[PDB]
Order: structure tokens, then sequence, then C-alpha cells
């Protein structure tokens, strides 16, 4: 019986792999979005970058 | 360098200077001013050195080692001469305390060459022996009065030869 | 050129430090035996 | 923008069978790693210097287009679809909820009815041998097989 | 202060039983004392505040790390800094500006660390 | 390095050598006494195994009890006395293990135990400390073979490792067969001696595993003061080598500082 209750009791648990992905997944593209942003960023400098030197 | 004698001798000094009735003198020669001002504010803190009153019973001298040679080769014998008069006017017992004596002998190295004077065995002046005779010889304790004497010696590289 | 007493610690190569920790070993476990010992004596000296 | 959900570890890792552990822990893994970028990159894009940076160059007109355009053009974004994992959230529903629940839950039952069916019964010192092996099923003397008296295998 | 006055007496005596490599009582004394020595490694040009090497040392030294295998100890460090820098903010700031680990602070970083060791 | 780190390097091989040279000479001793003492153990083993290689017992091929005691000591330096047995130890274990077999092992010394504590930690059924530290005697056999019988670990089938003393530079490692009373009754060339019930049997077989535990021990203690022997000596003139080098290099560097030290002296005098 109690062996029965505690995997009942992991059950309503169950969920957090599901959570881990939503979590990772959503952070991923967060971290893309800021990466694209950085390096249009940084790129841009550069080229500017170039003029000022000359 | 680094073994203890500045921990030492400052413990004697809170030891038998505390609870000595004689008076005392500390020569600091050729060492760090770090240390000077940290015993000048222990000495201030424990009582023996009194800014108001004149119960002061520690008399300091001190030739640290941002000085010219010449003074650090001569601070050794103010503080020496500080605890002559004390032993032999006052008639009394006297402590003496020099931290370190081998800053004399270095101090009295760093100027041989220029006074035209071939080095000796170590890059060492030709009158060390002479020269830390002529010192050692009046820090003693004659029938007139009483020095005890703490010195720490320096030995570079450990190097007890 | 001679030898003399406790030179294989003041050198310090390996041999001073194996020594040093074949002492440090074997009296930790013997401190560690004289310790038990001592609470026992403590415990049994109460009453 | 970012509101991370939080987690307990030693919680989630109670819910991998032992055939699935061998993704868990590079999921696990892939997260770390991901984490550490996210901490690396910085909370926004730094600022930029147009006024002095127009003062100090010689064709203002083609910084100021490139500031123009700059200010104009935007970045892309991506989306949710390879996060169709989504479905996945739903069947989960149906095992854990549904049929593991309601199955678990049943064998429950059975095992209660199985306990107090052995709590209730007589004092054996007044129950008889038909009343054990009706309680206990072992202790029958299989005719079927040892029709014989003991009905043992005196072996025994 | 609190805490590398610990960790120095702990190596400290580590350096003395390390020239070789039985019993439970110097095993573990090993045991802590790589722990530890592992723990001071870093990096180039990476300096850490004040307050994140107490948090580090800390872990380390309150026989956390024993359990962990010493070639992991860099793996634990870094990922425990990262962790703590954005979910525990608040904590470090704390240390920082009290400056000490006070004892609901002590309380807190036992429990992140007792959490934080298992989900790794 | 300066001349400071050769002389206290040179004074310290100096002592190893000088230590190792006495190491050497209480070996010898102690090795002639163990050859003494070997001689008669020698005749008195061989005769213990007299019966089973005269009745040729074949251990029986349906069993798995196994039992693995391998004699060596506690002293160390003394070469590869424990490593040649502890290998052929866990040698056999592998093969009875993978013959699907039960094995157990008894180590008699501690350098064994060590050798072994890693892989095989769990096997140890019981291990004896205290050896070498004086000669074997049979009491030490008769209390090893006490703890075995009385741990109750009824083997079925046995093996003895040790390193048999060949010369005073050469030994041989050892598989003593040892039998249970199992197989003693059970064989077929055990039907011809009289007077034999299923307890002096028993009582036989106890003496006998005594034996052998003893002239194992004997065996072994002679191989290993002969080892140790050999080592210090070779230890020795490692020393000698080294001790010659650095002493060449002591005096190159003593000269090259009077050197150097002189001719600061002399520039400084021209440099007036
Ligand atoms: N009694 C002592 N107890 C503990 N540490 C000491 C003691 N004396 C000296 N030390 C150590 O030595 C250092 C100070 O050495 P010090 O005596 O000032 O150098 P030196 O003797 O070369 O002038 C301190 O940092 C301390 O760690
Ligand atoms: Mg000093």
């Amino acid at each position: 019986i109690d062996m029965e209750k505690s995997q009942q009791a992991l059950v309503q648990k169950r969920h957090y792999l599901f959570d881990v992905q939503r979590n990772n997944i959503a952070m991923a593209l967060e971290v893309t979005y800021r990466e694209r942003l950085h390096r249009v960023y940084r790129e841009v400098k550069n080229r500017l970058d170039y003029h000022i030197s000359v | 360098a680094g073994v203890g004698k500045t921990v030492l001798i400052m413990e004697l000094i809170n030891n038998v200077a505390k609870a000595h009735g004689g008076y005392s003198v500390f020569a600091g020669v050729g060492e760090r001013t770090r240390e000077g001002n940290d015993l000048y504010h222990e000495m201030i803190e424990s009582g023996v050195i009194n800014l108001k009153d004149a119960t002061s019973k520690v008399a300091l001298v001190y030739g640290q080692m941002n000085e010219p040679p010449g003074a650090r080769a001569r601070v050794a014998l103010t503080g020496l001469t500080v605890a002559e008069y004390f032993r032999d006017q006052e008639g009394q017992d006297v402590l003496l305390f020099i931290d370190n004596i081998f800053r004399f002998t270095q101090a009295g190295s760093e100027v041989s060459a220029l006074l035209g004077r071939i080095p000796s065995a170590v890059g060492y002046q030709p009158t060390l022996a002479t020269d830390m005779g002529t010192m050692q010889e009046r820090i003693t304790t004659t029938k007139k009065g009483s020095i005890t004497s703490v010195q720490a010696i320096y030995v570079p590289a450990d190097d007890l030869t | 050129v001679r030898s003399s007493a406790g030179a294989v610690r003041d050198a310090g190569g390996a041999f001073g430090k194996r020594e040093q920790a074949e002492e440090e070993r074997y009296f930790r476990a013997r401190a560690k035996e004289q310790l038990a010992a001592l609470k026992k004596h403590h415990e049994n000296e109460i009453s | 923008k970012l509101a991370l959900k939080t987690i307990d570890w030693v919680a989630f890792g109670e819910i991998i069978p032992r055939n699935q552990k061998a993704v868990a822990n590079s999921l696990k893994s892939w997260n770390e790693t991901l984490t550490s970028r996210l901490a690396t990159l910085p909370e926004k894009p730094p600022a930029i210097d147009w006024a002095y940076y127009k003062a100090n160059v010689a064709k203002a007109g083609l910084v100021d287009d490139f500031e123009k355009k700059f200010n104009a053009l935007k970045v892309p974004i991506p989306e949710d679809k390879y996060t169709a994992q989504v479905d996945a959230e739903e069947k989960e529903d149906v095992k854990s909820c549904a049929e593991f629940l309601t199955q678990s839950k049943t064998r429950i039952q059975e095992y209660e009815k199985e306990l107090e069916k052995m709590r209730n019964i007589i004092p054996f010192d007044q129950m008889t041998i038909e009343d054990l092996n009706e309680v206990f099923p072992e202790t029958k003397l299989d005719k079927k097989k040892y029709p014989y008296w003991p009905h043992r295998p005196i072996e025994t | 202060k609190q805490v590398a006055g610990t960790m120095k007496l702990e190596l400290a005596q580590y350096r003395e039983v390390a020239a070789f490599a039985l019993d439970a009582a110097t095993q573990q004394l090993l045991s802590r004392g790589v722990r530890l020595t592992e723990l001071l490694k870093q990096g180039q040009y990476s300096p850490m505040a004040i307050e994140e090497q107490v948090a580090v040392i800390y872990a380390g030294v309150r026989g956390y790390l024993d359990k962990l295998e010493p070639s992991k100890i860099t793996k634990f460090e870094n990922a425990f800094l990262s962790h703590v820098i954005s979910q525990h903010q608040a904590l470090l700031s704390k240390i920082r500006t009290d400056g000490k680990i006070s004892e609901e602070s002590d309380a807190k970083l036992k429990e992140i660390v007792t959490n934080f060791l298992a989900g790794f | 390095a300066t001349l400071k780190d050769i002389t206290r390097r040179l004074k310290s091989i100096k002592n190893i050598q000088k230590i190792t040279k006495s190491m050497k000479m209480v070996a010898a001793a102690k090795y002639a006494r163990a050859e003494r003492e070997l001689k008669p153990a020698r005749v008195y083993g061989v005769g213990s195994l007299a019966l089973y290689e005269k009745a040729d017992i074949k251990t029986p091929e349906d069993k798995k009890k196994h039992l693995i005691i391998g004699v060596s000591s506690d002293r160390g330096l003394c070469g590869a006395i424990h490593s040649s047995v502890a290998k052929q130890m866990k040698s056999e274990a592998a093969n009875l293990a993978a013959a699907g077999k039960e094995v157990k092992i008894i180590g008699v010394g501690d350098k064994i135990r060590s050798i072994l504590h890693r892989t095989h930690s769990d096997q140890f059924l019981v291990t004896f400390k205290e050896v070498g530290r004086r000669p074997p005697t049979f009491g030490d056999a008769s209390v090893i073979a006490l703890e075995l019988l009385n741990s109750g670990y009824e083997f079925d089938e046995g093996s003895i490792i040790f390193n048999r003393f060949r010369s005073v530079i050469s030994y041989k490692t050892e598989e003593k067969p040892i039998f249970s009373l199992d197989t003693i009754s059970s064989a077929e060339s055990m039907s011809i001696y009289d007077d034999i019930d299923a307890d002096v049997l028993r009582n036989y077989q106890e003496y006998s595993l005594a034996n052998i535990i003893y002239y194992s021990l004997k065996e072994s203690t002679t191989s290993e003061q002969s080892a140790r022997m050999t080592a210090m000596d070779n230890a020795s003139k490692n020393a000698s080598e080294m001790i010659d080098k650095l002493t060449l290099t002591f005096n190159r560097t003593r000269q090259a500082v009077i050197t150097k030290e002189l001719i600061e002296i002399i520039s400084g005098a021209a440099a007036l």
C-alpha cells in the first residue's frame, strides 16, 4: 500500500521534466535573440571604426 | 627573515620591560617604518610611553631603512649613547633592544667601496670585525651600571656562517 | 666533506617529505588510539 | 521578458526511468551550458554615441545614413515551432492522471480489501482446518495430485 | 576571516600527511585537503568578488564537496557560481553589505549548497 | 643548484647509503638464521604433503567453494615478493570466477592485503598482520588454521601461494592445493587406507592444513629475507653511484665559488 502511495506522490510531480524542457527552449531562443542583437551592434561599430581609423 | 625575530623581541618588551623598574631604550636600526609606528602605538596603549605626564619608561631612537647608509650606521650608536647615559649617570638598570644589528654592518658595507677600501670575503668592508667590536664593546655591564642588551641579528639567507 | 645526523630531513628532497609523512600518519593513528583510551578511562572513572 | 519557472533537481531526478536517464543527464548538461551562456551575455546591448561619432567623421552623410538605417531596421526573432513538444504534455496527463492513477487506485482498493479481510479473523484457538483452507489457500492438500493420505509428500 | 581560517587549518594539516596516498579519519583529512586544493585553482583575468569567494570556500570547507570526485570540483565551482550569481544575487548582496556570515546568512548558504549539491 | 643545495643533498644520500648498508647486514644475518631453521621445516612440510601426492587426489569438478591463501609479510623493501604473490592470486581468482566459482582470500601479511584492497576488497575472509617481525613458528600456522576453520567458510577446494625459496638469489612462486575432507572421503585411491572413518580423517585434514600453512610460512620468510638482502645491496650500490656523481658536482661547484668570490675581490680592488 505504501509503495503505491509513494508512486502516486511521484505522479503529481512527474511534470518537472517537461517544465525543464520548456525553460530550456525559451531561454535558448532568448539567447539566440540577444546574440543577434549584439552581433549587429558589434559589426556596425567595427564598420564605422573603419571610417574613423581611415 | 620571517622566523619571529621581531615578534620575539616585542614579546620580551611586553614581559621584561613592562614589569621592569629601571628605564629602557629601543633603537630600531634599518627596519621597516611600519613596525616602528606599530611599536609606538602599542607602547602608547600599554602605557610605557605616556604622552601626558612625565612617567614614560622607554626612549626610542629610529634609523629605519629609508635612511641613507650614513644614518643607519650611526643610529645604533645614538641608541647606545642614550643607554650608556642611563647606565652611568642615572646609576640604574637599563634594557636596550636593537633590531636589527645586522643593518649596522650592512650600512657600513654600502659606503666602504666609495671610501676607497678594497672589499673583503663577501662584499663586506675590510673593517667589519673592528667596526662591530668598537660598538658591541660599549654595550656592557660595568660596575657602575647594568645594561641588558637584546639584539636581533638578521642572518642573510639563513646562512649562519 | 662529511655527513651528519638528521640530514635526510635537512635536505628536504623527496626522502625528507616521505619520512615526515611516514612519521605523521603513524603518530596520528597512535594519537587516535590514545584519545579513545582516554575517553574510555574518563567514562569509567566518573563514578 | 524573462521570468523562468524555478526547478527542484533532486526532485527532478526521481522521475526518470532507467531507460531514460541517458537523455535526462544530457538535457541537464545542455541546460547548464545554455544558462551559463545567458549569464555571460549582458542585460542590454550597450548604447551608441552617434553625436560624437558623426562629429568625428568626414562623410557625416554616410554615417547619418547608417544611423538612420539602423534606427529603421530591426532584427527577427525565432518561434515556438521547435517547441512542438507541447503535444507531449497532454499525453502525460493520460498516464499520470488517467491511466496510471486509475489502475493504481484500483490496486489500492484491492489491497485494502485484502487487508481488512486478513485482519478480521477468529482467534486461532477457535478456528478449524476448513477455515485455514479458505483463509490461506496454501494449506489446502490437493487431492487432485495426492489423493491418498496424508496427501502430503511425507518427505516434508 | 571566518572561513579562510578553517580552510587554513585544514590545508596545514593536509600538507603534513600528503606525501603518500588508510583509516577513516586521515583518509577523510586527505579528501578534504584535496577538495580544498582543487577549489583554489583559477583562470586568467577572471577575478572573483569577495562574497563569491566566500560562498565557494564555505561550500568546500563545510564537508559538502567531500562526496564529489576531485576531478569534478572545477565543474562544481563554476556551475555553483553561475547559479548563485543569478538566483541568489540577494544573498551575495547581503554578505557584501553586512560583511559577515550572519546566522541567517549561514542557514541560507547551508540550504542553497545542500540543494545544489544533489542537483548536479 | 647552489653549493648549499648540493651539500645538503650529498649529506642526505650519504646517510641513506649508511642505513642501507646496515640493513643489508641485518637482513643477511636474519637470512642465515632463516635458512638454518628452514632445512628441518623443509623435511617436515614435504613429509606432510607426502600423502596427497602419493594417493593422487583430484579435486571434484562440481563444487563452487574455493579458498585462496597468499603468504607474505608486513615488511617492505623486499623487492618483488609481495608483488608476485598478489599478481598470481588475482590471476587465479579471476580464473576461478570466470569458471563460475565462489572464491575467498586469506592474506597472511599486510602488503598482500594492501595490494589487493582495491580489487578483491570484499572477498577477504580474514587477514593476518604482524608477520615478519619475528621468525614464524608452528604457533603462527596453528593460529592461522584455527581462525580459518573457526570462521565458518567451509571451502570445497583450496590453494596456497608462497614464494618457494630456490637459492640466495632466486625464488619461485608456488601454488599448493588444499583439500577438504569431502574430497578425501570420496576418492577411490583412499579406499585402500584402513581404519579410516570420517572423524579421524577430519582431524587429519585439520592437522595437514596447519602443516601446509607452516611450510609456506618458512619458505616465504626465507625467500623474503634473501630478497631484502639483495634489494638493500642494490640500493646501497645505487646510492654509491649517486654519491660519486654528486661529489664530482660538489667539487666543481666549490672551485667555481672560490673563483667567483676571488674575481669579485680582484675587480673591486682594480676598480678603485
Ligand atoms: N609567536 C608566533 N606565533 C605565530 N606566528 C608567528 C609568531 N612569531 C612570528 N610569527 C609569524 O612570522 C611573521 C612575522 O615575522 P617577524 O618576526 O616579524 O619577521 P622577522 O623575524 O624576520 O623580523 C608573522 O606573519 C607570523 O605569521
Ligand atoms: Mg623584523
